[PDB]
């Protein structure tokens, strides 16, 4: 089919982003490497969709590491850490850029697709540290989780510290309230 | 397909969770009855069928029913507001509920076979057993098939009527 | 404070309404029997209230509620469900709904005394023979305190609590 | 076949039902002529779309008389009048029974399966018409016959006059009074 | 109170609204001739209010000639046309400037605002022409007549006919085709 | 007033429940002595709000007695033992025929009124319990009072142990796995 | 799979039928403006996909959408709401609406292609004609692809966004 | 009359709850540009006017609103969503919610004078201070009386009304 194409002229766009933008102009610069709408909606959604499917084989291959050997299990808290500051650092390439790309993630109409994405993370995330719950519990691990990465998304943004030093205490203190309930 | 077997266990789910409520409230009634002894066993038959589809949610990693807290009041409500009208309204609301169970497995057992009975093969197998539980209920002397009052088979499908809703609202929601 | 009379007559406008179209769904039914004269009485009553209150909304300018459509056919279609059921589910139906507009008609009038007995004085007599008529019943045999049967008693409820949902739809739409 | 068994077993039933009616005893009685729930609401539900696929066929075979000549068309009013005419005539040998199958049509939860075959059995007869609606007077349409067919069976089952001349009075005033609407 | 002065402050700005708009401007402008928001909702919502008040004074005044036989009854057609003129020659003043406060009576958080006005005047009009339903045809001819009222305002809006001919014009032919539904 | 006469005639009526029931019979015989619907909701729901205004006459009473140093204050799970199991205890002299009482309170017209009863009961109870919350945590704390009542209510129906230990030792179980939550 | 095939006519007959009212209330308010002709050619194109649409649901008997009534008068005052903002609030609802089509015609042609290409070849092939004249526009100078102001494509969003839930809403009643 | 104090404290108490999740949004976003000194002290001064209100709430005995969580993240999120766009469109939003807040003071001011001015002296005093605060703001150069953009003007509209209904639902649930 041709989503083979637009997926591959979507990937190529990625690597012109920090220079240009979530624009459309590196749509076109980005398949101008390869040979062939200008909100940029489906090349922001394509990098989140992306950026969540290497998230998960991530978690997958440290699971796989620690039935084994050569790694030892730790914490919910200092698990659920771990996975959002491994998630978020997938933006840092992107991260002058970003909060233009959340503008149109907040978008009325891409509300649906941005939550669904969102919702998708946070139960990896939570089915990796060992979750397994059938009740109304699932709901709000999850929704709590959601919140946490939003706020610490935006503290991301702003922040200038080395190696984005104070986002992680950020999130530490929002992880450790939060196992406080 | 995911997507399909996804809202087939979380609505099996939410509708033994339901009546695993039911016989909590007409246990807290009637539990030291003559009746005792058979809602007792009515509600130790749908713990196991509940654990089996806890076990199938945790192992497909399925989104439960956000209405569980709602199914939680009304089934307790309705299990107790029923068999304080006595035994006959008790028996009336457990036919209604098991006969509501047994109507939703044999819908899909009927879309399972239609699909893939090589693929879905452990899947229906448990169904059906659990289906054929649903109205055996001999040895317990509760009998599906007795001539109830006028008015009590209107009471029994107004139950029934409000399962059928609640079924359709938990495959969604 | 015309906003308060208007939601007065608009809401009794519309039970008299859904009165009329019970009996009629009732007469569809059983119209040849031996209570076909019982119900022909109680239609023919409330035509009478549902001739008056058609009077009133002349008067008073008050909008009439937007659900009558649905009103007229959940009436037709509640009556004609009971009295297939038989004599007894007809009569239950009848004094749930003769009980229904009367608890109503007690509400408005507790209410339409405390605020001006001398402005709302003819409103007032009329209610209160309404509401008389609505409990009287003693010519025809209908008795508004008789034992049912336990199941008859929350058939009688669950269409009582139906026409109170109508009634508070009914004054605000 | 599989279930073909029980609607052989549901269509031998329908020989027994003017004797004991639509009770689960002609269910086995209708079976026991042919070898192998007690409310009967799956044997009337069976009659019901039976016999709305009946008068389809009825419809089907009437219109193609008058497309190729042998039969003249009719005014929708006349059309309307003889399709629901058609359909009453089936439950002639069902007439001492059948308001205790329209108790058990009207239950609670078989409402939605009897509206449904309601819903149908009017929009055939709309079609045979030639109705043509994409606008609301579709349903404005079909509201309006499914009420002409719901109370003209009512007065049916309570009907003593000679080959029920008094319902058919009924149903064209009935007819009448809606196409002047 | 206080409402009685910004009320005479409301009455005195519409002197000026033809040559400025619906405006603050204006409002500070026809107080300025007393002596004493910015969006302009309240005065084009007062002068809406008072042109309603004015158009049910008329009516009522016309039906005491009819009453007393100083005028002739008409039919509701031509009652209906008269109505809606006669309401909306009060606009002609204003003409320049009033898809300005259209635009305004059509913003979201107005909207409850401009159509319990506009149900009071299509009531009052209906209610001088006899009508007096008590089943959903008090909806159906409510709904009818605002409709028609509202796009009659809009070709009223860019009509440059002498004395606004085509706009009534438009008005008799939108009456009679809804009287014959 | 008129009222008064009918809440004279239902106090007069609860001295003969526990003879008769909560049946119109014990209406009219507890009325011949003082005076001249059978359903008995009247009677029932007469009765359950004057138990709740007993209930908030003592907590009022023992409110003064701590704060004058007279009584030691407890801790929240101490207080809500005390105050639940001192309105159960106004059950006791009625508590043969309150299982038919309960039935009819749970009747589907009646289920509004006996919520509003229930939520004020717990609402006084919490109150005086010294909860301020303002947050979701209202609703939390007292719907969890309100099942707790109603299970421990249930309980004393069936609860043959002397003084009904067996009731209060449910409801401490039940108030302590409530405050780990 | 008639059931597919008329969930798909029905909600793209709803969505030509709302979007020839929004012309409709555009061409009431900007009709004798310089953009009068643009609207009047984009209010022909529609025309001819709603006739298109008219014929299919004769032909395959399909239930229109019980919200004619509701689309024929929020369309009309969606389309006459913009225009009297002026011509740039009138062409941000116009994108809003022809993207908001043309975004529901690519979902329906990646599900017809799966089941049965052969079988829904006449389909497909309207399908994709009508998509390709709701995005060209180029004859008039509306380009899909034009710098919108930052608050103006927030209102073209919040359009959008009520269109999906209306195409939504459509496709089931 | 403690039913309508109850609809008053509750529905006040709500909508400055959202004012406060609306600047902590707007704070999250737009906090170390140049105008986070503008947005903290409009988050400060609604901290004071929340826990005002909560003070007579327990003072009171009010009922707390049912949608505070509904509130909690459509507030942050609002504000979020804003201030995203720009510095325009989050001062967009805080006039909108500044003018829907001092609107619904006004319903309250001239309904708790036509009743008794003296009984609700302290609470009439109180709500006419806020109801002045809600409007100056020009130690920080916010006017309420600003040329907007008319496509600001028309996302400040849709804002202001659905804080309209978010104040209509919360006085009731
Ligand atoms: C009204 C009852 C339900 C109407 C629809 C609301 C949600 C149902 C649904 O499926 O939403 C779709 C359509 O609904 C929406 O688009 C909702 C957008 C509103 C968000 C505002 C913030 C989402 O599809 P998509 O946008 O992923 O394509
Ligand atoms: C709260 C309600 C919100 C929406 C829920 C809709 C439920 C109605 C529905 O989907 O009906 C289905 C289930 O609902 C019922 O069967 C009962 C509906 C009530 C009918 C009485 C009038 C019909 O499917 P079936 O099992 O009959 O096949
Ligand atoms: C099982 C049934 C649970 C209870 C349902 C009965 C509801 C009822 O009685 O109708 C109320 C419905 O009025 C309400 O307050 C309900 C609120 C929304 C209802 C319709 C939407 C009227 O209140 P009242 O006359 O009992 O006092
Ligand atoms: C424009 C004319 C038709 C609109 C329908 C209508 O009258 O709306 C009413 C219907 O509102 C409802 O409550 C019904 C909901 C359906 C719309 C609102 O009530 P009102 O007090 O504003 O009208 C009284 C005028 N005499
Ligand atoms: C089953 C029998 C009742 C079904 C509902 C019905 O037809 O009642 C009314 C419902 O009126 C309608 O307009 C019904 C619309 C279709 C209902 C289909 C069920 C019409 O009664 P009528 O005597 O005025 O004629
Ligand atoms: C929606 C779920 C709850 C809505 C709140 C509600 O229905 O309020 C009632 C109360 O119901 C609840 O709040 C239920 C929570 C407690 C359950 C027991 C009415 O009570 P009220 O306004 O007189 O306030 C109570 C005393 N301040
Ligand atoms: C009713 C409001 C929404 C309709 C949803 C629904 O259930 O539609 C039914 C129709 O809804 C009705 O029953 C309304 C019609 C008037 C009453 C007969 C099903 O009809 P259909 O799709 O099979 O259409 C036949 C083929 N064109
Ligand atoms: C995008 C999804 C929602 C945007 C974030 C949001 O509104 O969530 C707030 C609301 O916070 C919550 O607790 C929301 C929980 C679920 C929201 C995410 C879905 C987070 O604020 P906070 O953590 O400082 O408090
Ligand atoms: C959801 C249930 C109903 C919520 C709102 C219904 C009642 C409308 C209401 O609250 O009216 C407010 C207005 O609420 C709105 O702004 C409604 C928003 C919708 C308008 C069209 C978009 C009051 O403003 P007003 O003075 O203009 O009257
Ligand atoms: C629930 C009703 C609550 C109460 C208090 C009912 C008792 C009143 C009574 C004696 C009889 C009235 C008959 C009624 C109202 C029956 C309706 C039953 C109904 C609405 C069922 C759904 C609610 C429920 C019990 C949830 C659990 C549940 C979840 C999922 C699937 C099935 C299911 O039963
Ligand atoms: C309406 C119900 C139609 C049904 C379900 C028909 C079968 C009848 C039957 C066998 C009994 C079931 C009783 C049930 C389920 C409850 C009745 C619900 C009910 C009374 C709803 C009110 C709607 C109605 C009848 C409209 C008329 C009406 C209008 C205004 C005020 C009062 C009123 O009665
Ligand atoms: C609907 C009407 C919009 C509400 C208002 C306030 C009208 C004035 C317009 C205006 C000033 C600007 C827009 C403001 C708002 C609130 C925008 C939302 C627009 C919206 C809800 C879009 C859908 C409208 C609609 C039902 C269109 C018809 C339609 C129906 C079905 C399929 C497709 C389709 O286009
Ligand atoms: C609120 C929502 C749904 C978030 C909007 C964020 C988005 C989608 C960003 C894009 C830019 C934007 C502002 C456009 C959308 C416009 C919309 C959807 C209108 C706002 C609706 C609205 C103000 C609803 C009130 C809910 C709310 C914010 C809760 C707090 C609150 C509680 C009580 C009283 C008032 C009040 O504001």
């Amino acid at each position: 089919s041709e989503e083979q194409l637009q997926h591959r002229i979507l990937t190529a766009a990625l690597e012109f982003v920090p220079a240009h933008g979530w624009t459309a102009e590196a749509i076109a610069e980005g398949a101008q490497s390869l040979g062939l709408g200008k909100d940029g909606s489906e090349l922001i959604l394509h990098f989140v969709t992306q950026c969540n499917t290497r998230l998960t084989r991530v978690l997958e291959e440290e699971q796989k590491l620690v039935q084994l050997g050569q790694a030892e299990k730790r914490k919910t808290d200092q698990f659920l850490r771990d996975a959002v500051e491994t998630r978020l650092r997938m933006l840092i390439p992107y991260i002058e850029h970003w909060p233009r790309a959340l503008s149109i993630l907040m978008l009325p109409h891409n509300i649906p697709s941005s939550l669904s994405l969102l919702t998708s993370m946070v139960d990896d995330m939570w089915h990796y540290a060992g979750d397994q719950s059938t009740d109304f519990n699932w709901y709000t691990r999850r929704a709590m989780l959601a919140a946490i990465y939003n706020t610490t998304e935006l503290v991301m943004m702003q922040d200038s510290s080395p190696d984005f030093e104070d986002t992680w205490r950020f999130l530490e203190n929002r992880v450790n309230d939060a196992m406080n309930m | 397909s995911r997507a399909a077997v996804d809202r087939i266990i979380r609505v099996d789910h939410a509708g033994e969770y339901g009546a695993n409520r039911i016989y909590a409230g007409q246990m807290a009634v009637l539990g030291r009855t003559s009746v005792g002894p058979v809602i007792q066993k009515m509600w130790d038959q749908e713990k196991d069928h509940l654990k089996k589809f806890n076990e199938l949610m945790v192992t497909f990693r399925v989104r439960p029913t956000v209405l569980m807290p709602l199914w939680n009041v009304l089934g307790f409500a309705l299990g107790a507001g029923t068999a304080l009208l006595g035994k006959e309204g008790a028996m009336a609301c457990t036919v209604a509920v098991e006969e509501s169970i047994a109507h939703h497995y044999n819908n899909q057992i009927r879309t399972l076979m239609e699909e893939d009975p090589e693929k879905y093969e452990e899947l229906l197998q448990l169904i059906k057993k659990f289906r054929d539980e649903e109205l055996e209920h001999h040895d317990i002397g509760l009998d599906h098939d007795a001539e109830l009052a006028p008015a009590y088979a209107v009471l029994k499908s107004i139950i029934q009527a409000g399962c059928r809703v609640a079924i359709y609202l938990s495959e969604r929601l």
